[PDB]
């Protein structure tokens, strides 16, 4: 009835599934939109962030492909965005990545009007990892993606801002 | 749920009774069909003719000719015009060679089915090979 | 359905998202929106008119134009505020 | 379109009354396609075959893939830097189809007549045009389709 | 019936003391619930500020943008630490918590579910209510006091200029 979070505050009443749930959301965003979406949108932001931090530390700490294409040569990860799209680079990630989110916008759409579809649920499982574990295991482990991804989304956003601001590469 | 896209449910249109069917409909095009039977007459229609551009691009560098052909493929389907709209099978026109009266039923869908990933392939290949020869201009290499 | 009766309709004639939200973050949404119009609608008028920053539609910017459609949605949540006020949230 | 006048009669391509009556998929495609597609589309003629050809410059089917019909080539677009293709217009000394007096602008909005042929101007139009393609885009989706 | 529905009718010999002179907790009756969560906000942040003006006329954080050459006294602490930084850290910070704690906290307490003033600082907080309400009273008469000297020591700090 109350909120674990926030000892004060009511339980938001709409989080009852959700594996990562804190009883957290004090705005009450669950209240007013579909949480399967807010758990598609926080999953995703989260998945993201977890390959965003990764790539920006491997950036920043030397680390390029090799041998190194033209455009890209003297350049950092607060610098590599716009000599990528100048290189070509992100003009044909940007293409594949539209790809996959239009067919998984039909994958949101058909959630959000029945489907039975998990938030966060595509067919990417291909080195096992699930072979016919419990589901208080299963949810243990979309316990970890949702709390680690919750840790990058954070850690990505500390990166980018003092990358920029104190003008450094990461290990500042 | 399809097997293409696993995270979208299977086209009601689409069970496993076509060549090629990989529950592959993420847009619903096949919804509003009353059959498939025209649409997979276009798809081999089009990969047939992709499968001729792509060995007709190779051959014109490793070696209006290319009028007899439009006029050949157009006599074709002039006396072939109701077999599209006959409700037969899609792609038959009898122009086989004796070979597919052959094996049972399941080795005619598994011949079907070398066809139409040989369609779908040749369409992607001849769209590639001519927008990287509309760019680049070079033959190959 | 979406017929109604009396003073004030439903709350379900907000849509899905909006007809759950209190009247009272409705409302102040919506001088938010309001105020970032108003501010986007004079900071484009003080960049038309500086002589450096309005040549060849310079003085457009996209936070400004994006800042300016505020508007419409100010008049869209006071609205909605004043629905679900009537309706008891 | 003899042919699918013809096509669509034939019984399995005659088309249901419900789809007839599909009032919300029909404004959404009609606003979007019919009206906002092509207003970009017809901006994509006159920036790359009406504009040139009134600053004398032939861009046919021949060459109007290697033509580009500014100067900076649809960079400014993709980073945002939208000045650029409104940075130098035709002169009020612009001998019409000719490059003399010339400019490379291809969205203005300048306002009024080139002074020569009394007419509007045609980066005008293709601002307008553009403009208007954006809106009706926009205004095909309002309506609830199968998403 | 404000008196019967919240504590702190009290004066400072601790009689009886049924304070509204305007009536107002009668003419915004609703309001009143309002009125008690933002007393205890004023007084809680007033007893916070009457130390912070006194401990910064001795102590200051040992940085040399908050040192005592560069702030003379204490009064000079907002104007000259607004494009510095550190007013800038506690607005957001503040206000974060006040848009992501506080204004959920109020409508919650609009709805009845939480009592004002109740931030979940409840470790020492005394059982068996009537104690907790002379703890709350505690609270408010120092509160109350404070607001009178955060007003005393702020302005007659500016116009004779002295510290302390
Ligand atoms: C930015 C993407 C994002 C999204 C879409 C979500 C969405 C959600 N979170 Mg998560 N959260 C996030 C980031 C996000 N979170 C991060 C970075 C952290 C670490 C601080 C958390 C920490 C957290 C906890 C500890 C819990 C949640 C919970 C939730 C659910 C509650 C709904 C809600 O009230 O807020 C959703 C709305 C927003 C995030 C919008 C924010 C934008 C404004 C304008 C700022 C919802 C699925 C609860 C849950 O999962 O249910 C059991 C829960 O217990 N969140
Ligand atoms: C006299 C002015 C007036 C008033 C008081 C209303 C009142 C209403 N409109 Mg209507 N409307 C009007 C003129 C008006 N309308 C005009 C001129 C148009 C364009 C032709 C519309 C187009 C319109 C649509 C499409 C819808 C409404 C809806 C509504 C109802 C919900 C409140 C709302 O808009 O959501 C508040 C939130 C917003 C407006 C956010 C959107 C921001 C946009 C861009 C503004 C409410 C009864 C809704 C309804 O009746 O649902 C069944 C609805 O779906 N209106
Ligand atoms: C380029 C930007 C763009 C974006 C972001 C969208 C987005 C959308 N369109 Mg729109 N569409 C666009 C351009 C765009 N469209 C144009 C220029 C036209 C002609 C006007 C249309 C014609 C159109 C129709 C007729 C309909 C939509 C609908 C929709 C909504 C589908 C909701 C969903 O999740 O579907 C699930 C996902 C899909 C269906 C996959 C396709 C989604 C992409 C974004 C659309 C393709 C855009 C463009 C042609 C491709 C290039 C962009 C990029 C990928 C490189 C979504 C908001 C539907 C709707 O419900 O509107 C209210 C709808 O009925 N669109
Ligand atoms: C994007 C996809 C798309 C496109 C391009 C079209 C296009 C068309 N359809 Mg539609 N249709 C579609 C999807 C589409 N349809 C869908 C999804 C459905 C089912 C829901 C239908 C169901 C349908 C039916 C039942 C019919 C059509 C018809 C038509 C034709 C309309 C007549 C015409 O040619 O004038 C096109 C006109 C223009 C291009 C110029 C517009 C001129 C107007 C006057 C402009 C004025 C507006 C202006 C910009 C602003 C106002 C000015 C202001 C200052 C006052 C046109 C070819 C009709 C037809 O003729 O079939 C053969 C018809 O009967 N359609
Ligand atoms: C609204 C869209 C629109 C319209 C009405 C036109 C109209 C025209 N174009 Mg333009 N064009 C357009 C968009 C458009 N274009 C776009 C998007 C491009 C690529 C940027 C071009 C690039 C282009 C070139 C390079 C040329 C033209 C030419 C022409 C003229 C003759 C075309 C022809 O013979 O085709 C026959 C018509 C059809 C086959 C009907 C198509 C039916 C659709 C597909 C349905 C005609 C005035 C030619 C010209 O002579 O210019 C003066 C020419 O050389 N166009
Ligand atoms: C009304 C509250 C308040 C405000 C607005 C200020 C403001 C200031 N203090 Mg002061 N201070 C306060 C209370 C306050 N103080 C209290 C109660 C004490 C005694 C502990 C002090 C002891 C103190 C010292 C020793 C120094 C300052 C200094 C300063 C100045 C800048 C650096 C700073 O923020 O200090 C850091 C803040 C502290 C050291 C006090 C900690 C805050 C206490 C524990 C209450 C917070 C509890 C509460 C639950 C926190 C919730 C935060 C919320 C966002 C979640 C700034 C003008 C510095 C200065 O040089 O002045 C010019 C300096 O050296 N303060
Ligand atoms: C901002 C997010 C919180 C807004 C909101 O819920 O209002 C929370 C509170 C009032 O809370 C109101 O409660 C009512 C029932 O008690 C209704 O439920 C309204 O929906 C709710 O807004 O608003 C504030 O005081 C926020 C002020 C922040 C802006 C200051 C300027
Ligand atoms: C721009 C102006 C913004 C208006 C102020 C909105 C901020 C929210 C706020 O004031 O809190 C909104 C609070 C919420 O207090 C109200 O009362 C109850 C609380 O006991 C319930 O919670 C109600 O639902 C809640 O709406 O209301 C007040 O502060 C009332 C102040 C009215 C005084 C204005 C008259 C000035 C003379
Ligand atoms: C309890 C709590 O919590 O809070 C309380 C606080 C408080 C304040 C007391 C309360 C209240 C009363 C409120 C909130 C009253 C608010 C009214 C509000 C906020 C708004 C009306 C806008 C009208 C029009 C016609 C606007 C735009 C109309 C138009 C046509 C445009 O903008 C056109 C334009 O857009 C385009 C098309 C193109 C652009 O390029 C250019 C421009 C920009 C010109 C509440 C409700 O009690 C909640
Ligand atoms: C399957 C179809 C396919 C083809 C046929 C193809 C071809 C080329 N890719 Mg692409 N590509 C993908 C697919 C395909 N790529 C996918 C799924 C991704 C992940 C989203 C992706 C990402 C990148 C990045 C970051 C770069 C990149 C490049 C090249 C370039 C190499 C020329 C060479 O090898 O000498 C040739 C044209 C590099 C480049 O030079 O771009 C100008 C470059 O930096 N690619
Ligand atoms: C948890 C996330 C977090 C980060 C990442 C962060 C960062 C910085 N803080 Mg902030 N801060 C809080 C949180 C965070 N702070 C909280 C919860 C409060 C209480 C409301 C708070 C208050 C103050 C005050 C009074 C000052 C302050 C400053 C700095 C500055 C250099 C710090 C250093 O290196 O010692 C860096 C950017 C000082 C400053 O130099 O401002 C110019 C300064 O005076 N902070």
């Amino acid at each position: 009835k109350q909120s674990q979070a926030l000892p004060f505050l009511p339980y938001p009443e709409n989080l009852s599934g959700y594996v990562g749930d804190a009883g957290f959301d004090p705005l009450r965003f669950s209240d007013y939109f579909p949480m399967d979406y807010l758990r598609e949108a926080e999953i995703k932001h989260g998945r993201i962030c977890m390959l965003a931090t990764v790539g920006w530390i491997a950036v920043d700490m030397g680390l390029r492909v090799y041998p190194v294409p033209a455009g890209l040569e003297g350049v950092t990860a607060a610098t590599a965005h716009d000599a990528s799209v100048a290189q070509g680079g992100l003009g044909q990630v940007f293409g594949w990545v539209a790809v996959a989110e239009m067919a998984s916008w039909i994958g949101v759409s058909q959630m959000l009007q029945g489907s039975g579809r998990e938030p966060g649920y595509f067919g990417f499982d291909p080195l096992g990892l699930m072979k016919g574990k419990s589901e208080a295991e299963v949810n243990n482990m979309k316990l970890k993606e949702i709390k680690n991804g919750r840790l990058a989304m954070l850690a990505f956003s500390g990166i980018c801002t003092q990358s920029v601001l104190f003008d450094k590469t990461f290990p500042f | 749920m399809s097997e293409s896209l696993p995270f979208l449910p299977r086209p009601e249109k689409l069970d496993g009774s076509m060549a090629g069917d990989r529950g592959f409909d993420p847009m619903g095009l096949s919804e509003i069909q009353q059959d498939l039977t025209y649409a997979r007459w276009a798809e081999l229609k089009h990969g047939r003719i992709a499968m001729l551009a792509i060995v007709g691009m190779i051959v014109q560098e490793y070696i209006g000719v290319n009028g007899q052909i439009f006029a050949a493929i157009g006599c074709v389907e002039l006396i072939n015009f109701n077999k599209h709209y006959d409700g037969s099978e899609p792609g038959d026109i009898g122009w086989t060679g004796g070979l597919l009266k052959n094996k049972s039923e399941a080795e005619i869908m598994k011949a079907k089915e070398q066809e139409i990933t040989h369609c779908r392939l040749a369409m992607i290949a001849i769209t590639g090979a001519t927008v990287q020869t509309l760019l680049f201009h070079q033959p190959l290499l | 359905d979406m017929t109604w009766e009396g003073e004030y309709p439903p709350s379900k004639v907000l849509g899905p998202i909006m007809s759950k939200m209190p009247s009272g973050l409705l409302g102040l949404i919506s001088i938010a929106c309001a105020a970032v119009c108003a501010y986007s609608i004079a900071q484009s008028g003080v960049l038309q008119q500086q002589p450096g920053a309005y040549e060849n539609g310079s003085w457009v910017k996209w936070y400004y134009v994006l800042g300016s459609f505020g508007g419409p949605l100010a008049w869209g949540t006071h609205v909605a505020s004043w629905i679900q006020r009537k309706n008891g949230m | 379109l003899l042919f699918a006048g013809w096509l669509h009669l034939q019984p399995k391509f005659r088309p249901s009354l419900s789809w007839f009556k599909n009032n919300e998929s029909r404004l959404n495609h009609h606003l979007s396609g019919l009206l906002g597609v092509s207003s970009l589309a017809w901006t994509g003629h006159i920036v790359h075959v009406a504009i040139p050809a009134s600053r004398g410059v032939h861009v046919g089917w021949d060459n109007f893939l290697t033509t580009p019909p500014h100067p900076a080539g649809l960079t400014p677009f993709f980073t945002g830097n939208w000045t650029v293709y409104a940075e130098n217009p035709d002169s009020a000394s612009h001998v019409y189809g000719t490059s003399e007096g010339a400019g490379t602008a291809i969205l203005t909005f300048l306002g009024g007549f080139h002074p020569q042929t009394q007419s509007l101007w045609l980066s005008d139009i293709a601002h307008h045009q553009l403009a208007i393609a954006v809106v009706f885009i926009i205004a095909g989706h309002m309506y609830r389709t199968n998403f | 019936s404000v008196f019967d529905n919240y504590v702190g009718a009290k004066d400072f010999r601790g009689a009886e003391f049924k304070f509204d002179p305007l009536k107002l907790s009668e003419t915004y009756e609703p309001f009143q619930g309002w009125f008690r969560e933002s007393e205890l906000r004023h007084g809680r942040t007033a007893m916070l500020a009457v130390v912070g003006y006194i401990a910064t006329d001795f102590v200051r954080i040992p940085g040399e943008m908050y040192s005592f050459e560069a702030i003379p006294k204490s009064a000079d602490a907002h104007d000259a630490l607004i494009a510095s930084g550190p007013m800038s850290q506690l607005l957001l910070w503040i206000g974060l918590f006040d848009l992501v704690v506080t204004a959920p906290a109020v409508q919650a307490m609009g709805k009845g579910e939480r009592e004002p003033g109740d931030f979940g600082l409840k470790w020492f907080a005394p059982s068996s209510k009537d104690a907790f309400d002379k703890k709350r009273e505690a609270e408010l008469l120092n509160g109350r006091l404070a607001m009178f000297a955060i007003g005393g020591i702020a302005t007659q700090s500016v116009l004779n200029g002295h510290g302390f």
